[PDB]
């Protein structure tokens, strides 16, 4: 909090806000490309899924109940039956700020998901380990 | 073997335009009405669920396969 004062809140709700906000922008792209964008976004939902795995939590039901509260896509204490915010560590529940929900760093977040996207082409291109 | 399918299309003709006349109500081809359901079930797929997610959205899925196979093969 204190070297970097923008912080961002939600962390699992940050990630499924994404998801749909990122298919929001597949389905104006159109092409190729649209689907591309889709599994990118499912690929975030892993993030709520894990979570609910340390908690003891459904995981296919948590994830659910999270992108039904939602009006635009942004992140904020302002609802929580309405948009998303937050998660616990031992529920599925969405909390405010002033509650018990979860918040990141931005800089923990935007490095994140960069180096696991560089991860993903390197071990996509490979089509040997064959001794030649 | 030309002929096989030539009958085919006067008779998809002789079909298709007399259930014209009896369903008035007549919309788009092409599968062009799928792809709008497929959307609108993506939309309510958002809003509703506790586990529905997985479930409308395989609902969703399955309209777009129709038109996408004919590109396909």
């Amino acid at each position: 909090v204190l070297e970097s004062k923008s912080v961002v809140p939600g962390g699992g709700a940050v990630e499924a806000a994404l998801s749909i906000y990122l298919e929001n922008y597949a389905t104006s792209m159109g092409s190729r490309e649209q689907l591309a964008i889709a599994e990118f976004a499912r690929s975030l939902l892993v993030i709520p899924n894990t979570l609910a795995v340390n908690a003891a939590q459904d995981s296919t039901d948590l994830v659910a109940k999270l992108r039904a509260f939602h009006n635009e896509a942004q992140v904020n204490p302002e609802r929580k039956n309405l948009k998303w915010i937050g998660l616990d560590l031992s529920n599925g529940k969405p909390r405010d700020n002033k509650q018990a929900g979860v918040f990141e760093p931005t800089i923990v977040k935007v490095k994140s998901l960069k180096f696991a996207t560089e991860a993903a082409i390197t071990i996509l291109r490979i089509d040997d380990l064959i001794k030649l | 073997q030309f002929m096989e399918e030539t009958e085919r299309s006067l008779h998809d003709a002789i079909m298709i335009v007399r259930r014209a006349i009896k369903n008035d109500s007549v919309v788009a081809g092409g599968g062009a009405i799928e792809m709008e359901l497929s959307k609108y079930l993506r939309d309510y797929s958002r809003t509703i669920p506790g586990k529905q997610q997985l479930l409308i959205g395989a609902y969703a899925k399955a309209l777009e396969i129709i038109p996408r196979q004919l590109c396909d093969n």
